[PDB]
DNA sequence: ATCAATATCCACCTGCAGATTCTACCAAAAGTGTATTTGGAAACTGCTCCATCAAAAGGCATGTTCAGCGGAATTCCGCTGAACATGCCTTTTGATGGAGCAGTTTCCAAATACACTTTTGGTAGAATCTGCAGGTGGATATTGAT
DNA sequence: ATCAATATCCACCTGCAGATTCTACCAAAAGTGTATTTGGAAACTGCTCCATCAAAAGGCATGTTCAGCGGAATTCCGCTGAACATGCCTTTTGATGGAGCAGTTTCCAAATACACTTTTGGTAGAATCTGCAGGTGGATATTGAT
């Protein structure tokens, strides 16, 4: 029936624009809250969390991953690609001194 | 009474800043009479500098209240503040930007 | 309930002289307060390190001044120093 | 379903877009997850150490803020 | 006056316990002296803030311990904490 | 009269460390009895860990005195010490390494 | 009571010295433009460090830049140095 | 030929020989006097009439070579990531953008 | 170049979350007046080490020549991600006991402070000791022509 | 694969610079002993807000399909490494005057320690106010097929 398809890369550019325009969080909340609580459980049991604490952790993480994706993209582009790959994330963390 | 702050022509709390400096001290140390004044004028100045740029960022968006996004726009947009403020601004997002080589279709 | 000091009302006053008809959201005020606390800490810290390097016990406006030259980027420092000398002067000359 | 997988491709894809990224290899999703796990371990470990020292059982925003600052990742907007 | 404190005699003692027939060049001792000062400034610093955040004015062995857990990498922390604990306990066992 | 170091069973100077803490105090700041003791133990322990490794290296090089080069092989060589000690060590050079794609 | 004007001393960081530094850093092949780039990067680095060191010197009202001044300046910028102080 | 082709190492062979050599030593690689003039010249352009303890200058040299060497390791990773063995200005620039510096 | 499918844009609109103007209470600030205290500037000056000039010689920079092979341009193909639309399971939202986080008050173990006596790390200096830098030489790689 | 040409590795060897071993001294450090002070652990508790649980919302997992990206292959120009000749400037060794740093001592402008009074910023509960997020509609741009 209705045959309409955008070319690979057109929606993607639209997404970049939409998401750089906005400021909301992008990881769904409960899933992130669960991850935080599980990681914490290995350092101390029966822990509770202020709500503002989980939120600060989410704001810090997303600012960190977004900035890591910017350097990662620079590494892919340096290698003449437009697709980020694990070696680009690795090169970027290696130079940042984070190593892993 | 007058008040240290009013006496110095500043809006920032000279008395309070002074008290605070007596606590960031070397065991038994002292704080000069004018040190608080100077500090208060430095904080007042930077606060003004950021509000001024954040304030322009919001007017150029035809809105009345400065938001975190406005503060992020003003800070990353000025070479000197960007350099001075490395903190993550919660709720600010990033400056829009697409690398020339990703934007395309080319010809 | 114990009092939490904040720089909010002073940030708001400075806001009014700068854009008399502009407001500021709660989340934005919280950011400004973090910013003011952060800068005062970096400055008092350098100033007391300066004092210690020089075998001195008093944090004078002269240490605050060198600390500003060490912490702020060129222009920002130029004006800030200028704003500082100007407040001290106006305060030195008074009753 | 493991918790770390609650951080989904779509969410990872949105973070990359805000990061100006255009095309994503399929292996990126697991790698991003490992990276986030490490970042969160480093920060929570420091937050919880501040909690225990204060003799509480509730990690507070301030404990997270002081943990982030310690790591050179200062955050504004949540106190401190 | 003119006399400057150094950690060199103490570093030599420790070197003799771990490597009885090994010496240390003056350049090397200089590095060890900086290393020790650096680590101490970092621990006292963390202990102060730590105390501050908790509205405490006293820096105890408890603040030093937490300072140590924040500053050292996993395994170094455990061994250091156990040596810290051991020396406090012994010290108080005499008073 | 037993020194506080001797009383704690340490080589690092407790009295001096106590003195230095009292002067980095912060106004009405107090320094507990045992804070300096615990501090001298952490310091003596880290120092012991670095010398143990530097000394092993000066030995695999048939030599008697530890140099900055030995301190640097020992520190870059240990994951945790490397992580804890970011300072530049004058005269230590680097750890030999060549990327496989260059050979 | 005399002189000598310092000019263009950045060319004193010669092509062989830059190649030695790159060898220690594990570099095998060097393009022709690397040398003027390295000089520019060294000039900036030294400017930033010398600027802070001289600020400590003046603050202390001395005319002599001391190893300690350099060591505190390297520390402020996150580049701690061991072997003179830290 | 007569005394035949005078021996010649292939391109790259002496370069590898060099990395092995400098990587195992610790001396300062920039000549001292020229580096001292560069220091005096930059200092002078900030404040005239300054003197220097000779160790102040040695501290700046150690810091500078440690900074350049670590920058060439990062630059070398950017070249190899790009499938080259030759470092280029764009490799140095990439390393500094990611390190968060600039100029 | 001509449609057709959609995204984007802007003028306008309204409800309620977030902001604000209002009143009042009070622990804690913040300022004034008066008395004691002390850091550090000013001055004299001992004493280190910084700029400098001198001379001699070889380590090392510079400049050239030549050709190996690396970088970059092009071509091309298999496969991997982007787009999409079907299909329901997880997140989000708003309501409710009770856990801890805070505020309050008690009171002693602990930490300050000062006076006496004693032990010691820093340092100045003539001095006899020793590890190793760096030169030498030959045994074992490593390299590159063929 | 042999083979000629160098490079490198390694252990022995030796003049001296950097080190380890006394001698005498001294301010400051460091510990013993009372006296005075108080920070904050410890117990009790009121009420914020964190965990949990039900229902209403909406984003994610899925499988197909093929456009276009990444990388393998191939070619080749020109730039960078290796080698060499030539000689300069850095390094090394020494002495020299004296700039300026740093120690010691005197004395006051500046800073602290109360006591006393007065204003203020923070907090609580409330009343009325409003900027703008989010939704509409219709005009126009954009994108992709033909
Ligand atoms: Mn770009
Ligand atoms: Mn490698
Ligand atoms: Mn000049
Ligand atoms: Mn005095
Ligand atoms: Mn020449
Ligand atoms: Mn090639
Ligand atoms: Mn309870
Ligand atoms: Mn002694
Ligand atoms: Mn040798
Ligand atoms: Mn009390
Ligand atoms: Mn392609
Ligand atoms: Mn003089
Ligand atoms: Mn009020
Ligand atoms: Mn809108
Ligand atoms: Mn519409």
């Amino acid at each position: 029936k209705k045959p309409h398809r955008y070319r690979p890369g057109t929606v993607a550019l639209r997404e970049i624009r939409r998401y750089q325009k906005s400021t909301e969080l992008l990881i769904r909340k409960l899933p992130f809250q669960r991850l935080v609580r599980e990681i914490a459980q290995d350092f101390k049991t029966d822990l509770r969390f202020q709500s503002s604490a989980v939120m600060a952790l989410q704001e810090a993480s997303e600012a960190y991953l977004v900035a890591l994706f910017e350097d990662t993209n620079l590494c892919a582009i340096h290698a003449k690609r437009v697709t980020i790959m694990p070696k680009d994330i690795q090169l970027a963390r290696r130079i940042r001194g984070e190593r892993a | 009474a007058v008040s240290r702050s009013q006496r110095a022509g500043l809006q920032f709390p000279v008395g309070r800043i002074h008290r605070h400096l007596k606590s960031r001290t070397t065991s038994h140390g002292r704080v000069g009479a004018t040190a608080a004044v100077y500090s208060a004028a430095i904080l007042e100045y930077l606060t003004a500098e950021v509000l001024e740029l954040a304030g322009n960022a919001s007017k150029d968006l035809k809105v009345k209240r400065i938001t975190p996004r406005h503060l992020q726009l003003a800070i990353r947009g000025d070479e000197e503040l960007d350099s001075l403020i490395k903190a993550t601004i919660a709720g600010g997002g990033v400056i829009p930007h697409i690398h020339k080589s990703l934007i395309g279709k080319k010809g | 309930k114990t009092r939490k000091e904040s720089y909010a009302i002073y940030v708001y006053k400075v806001l009014k002289q700068v854009h008399p008809d502009t407001g500021i959201s709660s989340k934005a005020m919280s950011i400004m307060n973090s910013f003011v606390n952060d800068v005062f800490e970096r400055i008092a810290g350098e100033a007391s390190r300066l004092a210690h390097y020089n075998k001195r016990s008093t944090i004078t406006s002269r240490e605050i001044q060198t600390a500003v030259r060490l912490l702020l980027p060129g222009e920002l420092a130029k004006h800030a120093v200028s704003e500082g000398t100007k407040a001290v002067t106006k305060y030195t000359s008074a009753k | 379903r493991d918790n770390i997988q609650g951080i989904t491709k779509p969410a990872i894809r949105r973070l990359a877009r805000r990061g100006g990224v255009k095309r994503i290899s399929g292996l990126i999703y697991e790698e991003t997850r490992g990276v986030l796990k490490v970042f969160l371990e480093n920060v929570i470990r420091d937050a919880v150490t501040y909690t225990e020292h204060a003799k509480r059982k509730t990690v507070t925003a301030m404990d997270v803020v002081y943990a982030l600052k310690r790591q050179g990742r200062t955050l504004y907007g949540f106190g401190g």
